[PDB]
């Protein structure tokens, strides 16, 4: 049992499940370009407080 | 009588005691490598010593 435990333990994963990478990849660039347009919003913004400074 | 006390006085169908188990002390190699699973193989090693 002590030897399974170790293979086990060298074998197995950081994670503790399978990750599908397709959904993460997509989720990770609908967030990316969400987050682009969200920072040139918020410098479109930040045009009119260095204005009115 | 003093032949049947003699063979009455000793437990052939019975076990004997063994010797007795001192603490584990398990090493801290063994423990990095197998943190949270000694606990469950210890748990084992007692049902297997008591049943098996």
């Amino acid at each position: 049992r002590y030897l399974t435990a170790l293979v086990e333990a060298e074998q197995a994963p950081p994670l503790p499940f399978t990750p599908d990478v397709l959904q993460l990849q997509l989720e990770h660039n609908v967030l990316k370009g969400e987050l682009i347009d969200r920072l040139r919003a918020l410098e479109y913004t930040i045009v009119t407080e260095q204005l009115q400074a | 009588a003093l032949a049947k006390a003699s063979a009455a006085q000793v437990d052939w169908t019975s076990l004997p005691a063994a010797p007795p188990r001192p603490s584990p002390s398990a090493p801290d190699t063994l423990i990095r490598l197998l943190g949270s699973v000694v606990d469950d193989l210890a748990d084992a090693d007692k049902v297997e010593q008591k049943y098996g």
